[PDB]
RNA sequence: CGAUGUCGGCUCGUCGCAUCCUGGGGCUGAAGAAGGUCCCAAGGGUUGGGCUGUUCGCCCAUUAAAGCGGCACGCGAGCUGGGUUCAGAACGUCGUGAGACAGUUCGGUCUCUAUCCGCCACGGGCGCAGGAGGCUUGAGGGGGGCUCUUCCUAGUACGAGAGGACCGGAAGGGACGCACCUCUGGUUUCCCAGCUGUCCCUCCAGGGGCAUAAGCUGGGUAGCCAUGUGCGGAAGGGAUAACCGCUGAAAGCAUCUAAGCGGGAAGCCCGCCCCAAGAUGAGGCCUCCCGGCAGCCGGUAAGGACCCGGGAAGACCACCCGGUGGAUGGGCCGGGGGUGUAAGCGCCGCGAGGCGUUGAGCCGACCGGUCCCAAUCGUCCGAGGUCU
C-alpha cells in the first residue's frame, strides 16, 4: 500500500536512484534538454528545481549544498552563473517536460525530454 | 507444489475465447495543429516538432 | 504486558526474589497480565530461609511493568522492571512490606493495602 | 417427567393423556409423571 | 478546505498557553493534579524530559526519575488541564531530541552526559525578573 | 431518523472532564436538501443531501436539472437519508447535540488485493522449523474428495476494505455550529477526507 | 497395484448432536446454595503449558466449560517429516549362516509454472425495447450472534445455624469482529545528525562514493500498523422446542387438545451491518436529449470514451478526482513535523576541541496558498424511440 508515500522506486535501489538523480541532474544542467523515459522525468522535476532553487539563493552555503550532489566544480559553476540569473526572477517551474510521440524501440518504453525552462 | 499441468488439450474454440479480449485498440491520433499530421495527443508533434502552439524539438 | 514464562521482581519481603508467570487469572483465556493484575507463578527466586521457596506456586499482583500503562487522563507511566506482589488467596499481601514504586491502578481494584505498603506509589 | 418408552401406570392415579399425540403419563404423584420417548 | 486549520481550531479551545518551554535533558517537577480516592491531590513529579514529541495540542513528553532503585517513566500531555504547573529545576544541555540511551547508564554517567546549559539558564536569570 | 452528510478532517483527543477522549472530527453541514423520497412517488421516505458544492462547469445537463427542480446549488456529492424527513431546507449539525449517540459510515481505507492474513487475520505457518515457501499462505483451503470443491465465503484472498463501514453508537462528544464541525468519540471508518454520513444510532 | 501418499503436528475450517459451558424446563432422597437425572436446544465457546513423534493419556494453572465425533482416522499439486518404512550403524534376541524383529536405538533428498470445475477478488461484452447522468428500493445472500466477575437488590427469602437466594437492575472484565492512528509503541531505504576505514573532489576546511540490495549508530514525519483508541454482540417484535397453562367434549368426572386461546429458550424469522436488479422477474424515482435510404444510415443531442495530471483507488483493469473557468500533480512559499545549533566567521584554547553567531541549517509524504512547470490543441463514439 503506497498510501500517500511520495517518490518512485524506478525499480533501482537507493543508491542507485540517487546516483541516477544526480547524474540526470549533471547531463541536464550540461545540456538543459535531454530525452529519458518519462517516469525518470517527473521523478527528476523536482530534484532539479531544488537544485535551480539553490541557485537562485547563491550563497556560499547554497554552493557547498547544491555540491553535495553534483559534485562538480565546473558545471556548479555554470549553474550559479548562467541559470541563478536566468531563473533570478521564476518561482518554482524551473523544469518543462514534454512527452515525445514516439517510443523507444529497443523496449517500447515511452520518451520525454526535460528542458530547462527558458 | 507437484508440477500442476494442463488436464487438457484447450479446445480451439476455448483457445480462442480466452483470446477474446486480446484485442489492440487503435493508437488513438489528433491531427498536428501545426503541420495537419496526426499524431497522439499531449505529445510533440515529431513532424512539426511543436507544441502548445510553439516549438520544442529540433526536427 | 504480562503474560506467562515472565520473570517478575518480587516487590515485597516475602523472601522470593522472582517468580515466573505460569498464568494470568483474569477470565479463562486472559492473554496478557497488567498492573492490578493476579497472576499465578512460581517461585524462581527467594532469599534464604525465606517465608517462601523456590518451587512454591503462589498467587500475585503486578505492580509495575516496564510496558506503560495508559490512564483515562491520558497520561501514561511505565516503569524499568515488572514486579509483583506475593498475596494470599484473599487479596493480602502475603509479604509485611513493599518495595519501590507501584501504580495507582491497584487502589481501582481493592488493593489499598500494597497501596498503602508502597513507599512510593504512582 | 420420566421419559421412555415403556410408560405406564404406576400407582391407580397414574392416568394416560395422549397428548399432542405423545402418551403422557399425567399424574397427582410428580415421580410418576412419563412422557412416551 | 483547510483541514488542518479546522484541527487547530478544535484544539485552539484547549491549547494550554503558560506552561514553560523546556527541552530534553532538562529536569521538570510537574504539579500535576491527582484524583486519589474521592479527593484530587497535586504531586509533583521530578525527572528528567527524556522526549517531546512535539504534535501541535496533542504533543507531549516524557519524564524519568528513578524512585527507589527503579526507573520510573512518565508520559505527560503537554496540553494536560490536570497539569497543574511545571517546574525546570534544571537546564540540561541534551544533545538530540530523544535521550532514550540514558535507560541503560548508572547515574554518574547521566549526570556527566547531561550538562547544564549556561545559554538557556543564563537566558533563565536574564528572565524571571518582575517591574 | 436523524443523520448529515460530513467529512473526515481527521483525529484528535480532547480533554472532557480530565479525560483525554479521542475524537474525531467531521465537517457535516451545511447539507441542503435535494429531493425527498415520498412513499407514493418513491416507494419510501428519505431525503437527498448535497456535500460540497460543485463548479457550475463539471457538471452535465441531467444533474443541474436536477437540481434546478429544486432551488439547491449545484454539488459535487448527492446522497440520501433514509426515512428522514427534514423540515428545513438544509440539514446541519443543528440536528445533533453532544452526548447524543450516532452510527457514522464511511468508505474504509481500500487496502488494494490485501494478503489473507492482514485480509483476514489468519495464522500463516511458522517462520522457522523447516517451513517452504508457505510462510503467509492459508495452508489448506477444504477437505479432501468429499466433498471434493471449496465452500462459498472460504476467506481468501482480495480487496480487503475500500468498501462500506459503518461503526455504530458512537458519541457525539460535541457540536460546533459555526464551523459545521462535529467531535466523535472514536475512530470512523475512511481516510481524512473521505466522505461520510453520520446518523442517529439504531441501539438503545 | 501403467500409484488413491498412510501416523503425528501446523493452517484452515465445515458439519452432526449421542450437549462440556452458555439458554429453557421436569423430577428429586430439589430447605437455600450446590447437585443428580432427564427433556428441548448446535448461536457462540470450548485456555495455556510440562512429558512423549505421538493421537491418547497423566500432570500443571486455570476456566463457564475446558464436548464427543464426520469430513479419504479432513486437509503433504497447503507446510513439516518427529514416528512409521529404502539404503549406513549398533544393541537384545533368533538363526550355523546369509540375514530377521514390530523390540530398541542414531542418520537419512518431500518435485518453481494451475488447463477445467470450485473458491477469493477485479474487469470487458451484451442485456436490462429510445439514449444518457444520478439517486435509490431490496428479491434474496453473507457477517455477527459469546461469556464472566463484582455491586445493589439483600445477608433479604430459605435456613438451627452454617451457609445463602429467585427475580430485576448497575458497573467492570476476557476473547472475538469491525474501524481508525488522537495517545503508547513499532517500522518509517536516505528526512536529520554523528562516527570508522578507504578513495576522490581540492591542500586545509567542507563534502561525495563504498563499506548491503541503508556501512554503522542515535532519532523519526506522513503511511501501514497493534501492543493503542473507539465501537459490537443489541433492545425489541413474531412464530415456536422442552415444558407450563385457560376453556373443554368425546367420556355426567377429569383431561393443555380433540375445536380453540396463551406463556414459553444463547434456539428460528425479523430486527443491526454488509452485498445486492444478470432479481433475464434485469426493478423504482429525479433530471437531461431530440432527419437522408420493427428497419437504414447520418452526423449527432444528452452523454461518454480515448488522451493526459494524478489519488489513503488500484496487480491490470476498474473507481474517484481534475482538464485554463484549472490548484490535479511537480515547483516555490507559508505552517506542521523531524533532526538538533548548519557552514562561514569571530573569539578561547599548543591541539584534540570549546564558546557566539544559532533552536541555527536541512528538511519525504503532512496542512494551505501561489498558475512557476506541467493536464495544449484534440479525436472518436453516442438519440430519430418496435409493436397491441
Ligand atoms: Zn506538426
Ligand atoms: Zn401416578
Amino acid at each position: 500500500m503506497r498510501h500517500l508515500k511520495s517518490g518512485r522506486k524506478l525499480n533501482r535501489h537507493s543508491s542507485h536512484r540517487l546516483a541516477l538523480y544526480r547524474n540526470q541532474a549533471k547531463s541536464l544542467l550540461t545540456h538543459g534538454r535531454i530525452t529519458t523515459t518519462v517516469p525518470k522525468a517527473k521523478e527528476l522535476r523536482g530534484f532539479v528545481d531544488h537544485l535551480i532553487h539553490l541557485a537562485k539563493r547563491g550563497d556560499l552555503h547554497a554552493r557547498r549544498l547544491v555540491l553535495r550532489d553534483l559534485q562538480d566544480v565546473k558545471l556548479v559553476r555554470k549553474l550559479f552563473d548562467e541559470i541563478a540569473p536566468r531563473y533570478r526572477d521564476r518561482q518554482g517551474g524551473y523544469t518543462r517536460v514534454l512527452k515525445l510521440a514516439e517510443r523507444r524501440r529497443g523496449d517500447g518504453a515511452p520518451l520525454a525530454l526535460v528542458e530547462l525552462v527558458e | 507444489a507437484k508440477h500442476p499441468v494442463p488436464k487438457k488439450k484447450t479446445s480451439k474454440a476455448r483457445r480462442d475465447a480466452r483470446r477474446s479480449h486480446h484485442a489492440l485498440t487503435p493508437p488513438t491520433l489528433v491531427p498536428c495543429p501545426e503541420c495537419k499530421a496526426m499524431k497522439p495527443p499531449h505529445t510533440v508533434c515529431p513532424e512539426c516538432g511543436y507544441y502548445a502552439g510553439r516549438k520544442v524539438l529540433e526536427v | 504486558m504480562i503474560q506467562p514464562q515472565t520473570y517478575l521482581e518480587v516487590a515485597d519481603n516475602t523472601g522470593a526474589r522472582k517468580i515466573m508467570c505460569i498464568r494470568v487469572l483474569k477470565g479463562s483465556n486472559a492473554k496478557y497480565a497488567t498492573v492490578g493484575d493476579v497472576i499465578v507463578a512460581s517461585v524462581k527466586e527467594a532469599i534464604p530461609r525465606g517465608a517462601v521457596k523456590e518451587g512454591d506456586v503462589v498467587k500475585a499482583v503486578v505492580v509495575r511493568t516496564k510496558k506503560e500503562i495508559k490512564r483515562p487522563d491520558g497520561s501514561a507511566i511505565r516503569f524499568d522492571d515488572n514486579a509483583a506482589v506475593i498475596i494470599n488467596n484473599q487479596l493480602e499481601p502475603r509479604g509485611t512490606r513493599v518495595f519501590g514504586p507501584v501504580a495507582r491502578e491497584l487502589r481501582e481494584k481493592g488493593f489499598m493495602k500494597i497501596v498503602s505498603l508502597a513507599p512510593e506509589v504512582l | 417427567m420420566k421419559v421412555r418408552a415403556s410408560v405406564k401406570r404406576i400407582c391407580d392415579k397414574c392416568k394416560v393423556i395422549r397428548r399432542h399425540g405423545r402418551v403422557y403419563v399425567i399424574c397427582e404423584n410428580p415421580k410418576h409423571k412419563q412422557r412416551q420417548g | 478546505m483547510n483541514r488542518g486549520a479546522l484541527i487547530k481550531l478544535v484544539e485552539s479551545r484547549y491549547v494550554r498557553t503558560d506552561l514553560p518551554e523546556f527541552r530534553p535533558g532538562d529536569t521538570v517537577r510537574v504539579s500535576y493534579k491527582v484524583k486519589e480516592g474521592n479527593r484530587t491531590r497535586i504531586q509533583d513529579f521530578e525527572g528528567i524530559v527524556i522526549r517531546i514529541r512535539r504534535n501541535g495540542f496533542n504533543t507531549t513528553f516524557t519524564v524519568r526519575k528513578v524512585s527507589y532503585g527503579v526507573g520510573v517513566e512518565r508520559i505527560f500531555p503537554l496540553h494536560s488541564p490536570l497539569i497543574q504547573k511545571i517546574d525546570i529545576v534544571q537546564r540540561g544541555r541534551a544533545r538530540r531530541a530523544k535521550l532514550y540511551f540514558i535507560r541503560n547508564l548508572s547515574d554518574r554517567e547521566i549526570r556527566r552526559k547531561l550538562r547544564a546549559d549556561r545559554k538557556r539558564i543564563d537566558q533563565d536569570r536574564a528572565a524571571e525578573r518582575a517591574a | 431518523m436523524k443523520g448529515i452528510l460530513g467529512v473526515k478532517v481527521g483525529m484528535t483527543r480532547i480533554f472532557r472532564d480530565d479525560r483525554a477522549v479521542p475524537v474525531t472530527v467531521i465537517l457535516a453541514g451545511p447539507c441542503p436538501v435535494v429531493q425527498r423520497r415520498t412513499p407514493e412517488k418513491d416507494g419510501y421516505t428519505a431525503v437527498q443531501l448535497g456535500f460540497l458544492p460543485q463548479n457550475p462547469k463539471r457538471v452535465n445537463r441531467p444533474l443541474k436539472g436536477h437540481f434546478a427542480k429544486a432551488g439547491v446549488e449545484p454539488v459535487r456529492i448527492l446522497r440520501e437519508i433514509r426515512d428522514f424527513n427534514p423540515e428545513g431546507d438544509t440539514v446541519t449539525v443543528e440536528i445533533f447535540k453532544p452526548g447524543e449517540r450516532v452510527d457514522v459510515t464511511g468508505t474504509s481505507k481500500g487496502r488494494g488485493f490485501a494478503g489473507v492474513m492482514k485480509r483476514w487475520n489468519f495464522a500463516g505457518g511458522p517462520d522457522s522449523h523447516g517451513a517452504h515457501k508457505i510462510h503467509r499462505h492459508p495452508g489448506s483451503i477444504g477437505n479432501r474428495k468429499t466433498p471434493g470443491r471449496v465452500y462459498k465465503g472460504k476467506k481468501m484472498a482480495g480487496h480487503y476494505g475500500a468498501e462500506r463501514v459503518t461503526v455504530m453508537n458512537l458519541e457525539v462528544v460535541d457540536v460546533i455550529p459555526e464551523e459545521n464541525l462535529l467531535l466523535v468519540k472514536g475512530a470512523v471508518p475512511g481516510p481524512n477526507g473521505g466522505l461520510v454520513i453520520v446518523r442517529e444510532t439504531k441501539k438503545a
